[PDB]
């Protein structure tokens, strides 16, 4: 179990740990977050009492040193920073649990959701797509663009995330016109999965950490990202029989988790209806389409 | 962005640009087999294209050995018909290839734009006209040629003869669209205008019979009586 301890809390601010998330007065006597599980990715993000525009975050993996979190008022945000003296951390996050100014990650026991959404997601992979080498951990915030935004504009400030258009020279094969682009199974498995991903781990990891970031910052082009990398899998006659298995269930758990009164900006209409009714996938995401029909009639 | 009334003289101007009409691409006769259920025959179709400044029409005709074997032709047809247009330009000089190529059907969107990824530089339109150029085949020489032909082959028309002469693109796509929209209303009462006199003759190397001004005048205001009769005679007005 690891811990996130802050040196204060001096504005008022909503303070999310991966799907958790609480409130904190301006300058109520909290100093972090403890029972942190080992093993996994977690994100710690952020939104202000006063300025409900921007939620900010900070992707990171206990294992990979001691972090805490500190408000900075030149910047006007709640940072984080590594402590190296690994000593002299200890005995700041001692005294802090000793006496109490901590709140637990409330992880119940039978709840694999976190696990089930971060399944594929690495942090190596976080920090490619997310490029600043000098921290072990990622910020991310509502309104970075992507790679293929700033294409159609701070190019240190994006997300890197995997280009993918259905209407590009990589995507269509020359004499293959008509049959790349009604079946992308060439696209999927020949340019990105042995291409580009090497493997259909670190393309899950992607498309995973896309979901988290639409869901939790309202990032717009993850969203985009997140709904391409359904459509080319969905839009695909040949998928390896173990991914579209494993597809059904990385989205049940998106589409479970999603907050309800979000569905409306971040799913999108004509893909889960092309996607779950439509294309050669249409029968395989059994899980995916049940939760669907009975959560959001609505969009379909 | 899309082609309508307000963006109409653009046709006209000094940017070479084609419409691309595949309405006639894939044509069937729809007969009953000797067990009474129902099967298609296809006949020999055409791809539309036309230069609507020069009166050039690239008239790419597809003969039904390209159906052989293939299944979902409606949808190939729009495939097929874009992988000849994109052909077409590859095979022009650099300074003849179009820089818009407007199609007539949104449903060619999509295959043209991607037959055309290597000319990122050709922009790829639809319109909002209701263009009656489906009626080409009505045009006696057009039709000819089409049926009569036993391979793939294309062949070059001048769609207005000799009227640039006289008239200008603007008045003579005009003339061409008035034309072909009867036609397609009430193909027999249009050629019946077209050709009662019979001193009026089509050169051998003109589709439409030789008017003079006055003829030409007198025309046109036939088919404009005929397209708006036939809207009574359509809508009881
Ligand atoms: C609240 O956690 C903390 C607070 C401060 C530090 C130190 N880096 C600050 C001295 O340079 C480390 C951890």
């Amino acid at each position: 179990m690891n811990t996130v301890p802050f040196t204060s809390a001096p504005i008022e601010v909503t303070i999310g740990i991966d799907q958790y998330s609480f409130n904190v007065k301006e300058n109520q006597p909290f100093h972090g977050i403890k029972d942190i599980p080992i093993g996994h990715v977690h994100v710690i993000h952020f939104q202000h009492a006063d300025n409900s525009s921007m939620r900010y975050g900070y992707w990171f993996d206990c294992r990979m040193g001691n972090f805490y979190i500190q408000y900075d008022p030149k910047d006007g945000l709640y940072k984080m920073m590594e402590e190296r003296d690994g000593a002299k951390f200890e005995n700041i996050v001692h005294n802090f649990k000793e006496r109490q100014m901590m709140v637990s990650y409330p992880k119940i026991d039978e709840d694999d959701t976190w696990y089930n959404l971060t399944e594929f997601v690495q942090m190596d992979k976080i920090r490619k797509i997310v490029r600043k080498d000098e921290n072990q951990f990622s910020y991310v915030d509502s309104s970075m663009t992507t790679v293929q935004e700033n294409e159609l504009s701070d190019p240190a400030h994006s997300l890197n995330y995997t280009v993918i258009n259905f209407k590009s020279r990589e995507a269509i094969r020359p004499g293959h016109e008509m049959e790349d682009f009604l079946d992308k199974s060439y696209y999927l498995n020949t340019v990105m999965l042995q291409g580009i991903f090497k493997n259909s781990s670190n393309y899950f990891g992607e498309l995973q950490f896309a979901f988290l970031n639409a869901m939790f910052f309202g990032n717009y082009g993850s969203s985009l990202q997140w709904h391409a990398m359904i459509e080319l899998i969905c839009s695909s006659a040949t998928v390896p029989k173990h991914m579209l298995d494993k597809l059904d269930e990385i989205l049940y758990y998106q589409i479970k988790t999603l907050p309800e009164q979000y569905s409306d900006i971040l799913l999108n209409e004509r893909v889960w209806n092309i996607c779950l009714y439509s294309s050669f996938q249409k029968n395989s995401l059994h899980n995916t389409e049940k939760i669907m029909e009975n959560k959001y009639p609505e969009l379909l | 962005g899309a082609m309508n009334s307000s963006n109409y003289a653009e046709l006209f101007n000094n940017d070479i640009k084609l419409f691309v009409d595949d309405t006639n691409v894939y044509r069937v006769t729809v007969h009953k087999t000797f067990e009474g259920n129902v099967a298609t025959k296809a006949i020999n179709g055409c791809i539309f294209t036309l230069n609507p400044k020069t009166g050039h029409l690239f008239l790419k005709i597809i003969h039904t050995s390209v159906w052989a074997g293939q299944k979902r032709l409606s949808q190939l047809a729009k495939w097929k018909t874009a992988e000849e247009v994109s052909a077409l330009v590859r095979s022009l000089p650099k300074e003849e290839q179009p820089k818009q190529i407007i199609v007539t059907r949104k449903a060619m969107l999509d295959p043209l734009e991607v037959h055309m990824l290597d000319f990122p530089n050709i922009a790829i339109r639809p319109t909002e006209l209701r263009l009656p150029f489906s009626a080409a085949m009505s045009i006696d020489k057009l039709s000819d040629v089409v049926m009569k032909a036993t391979e793939p082959q294309m062949v070059l028309f001048n769609i207005y003869d000799d009227w640039l002469d006289r008239i200008s693109s603007y008045t003579a796509f005009s003339r061409l669209t008035l034309l072909l929209r009867a036609l397609k209303t009430n193909e027999e009462s249009a050629k019946m205008i077209l050709l009662s006199d019979p001193t009026i003759t089509i050169k051998s190397y003109h589709l439409w019979p030789s008017f003079t001004d006055e003829q030409w005048i007198t025309i046109e205001s036939q088919m404009r009586d005929l397209i708006l009769t036939e809207y009574g005679r359509k809508y009881n007005v």
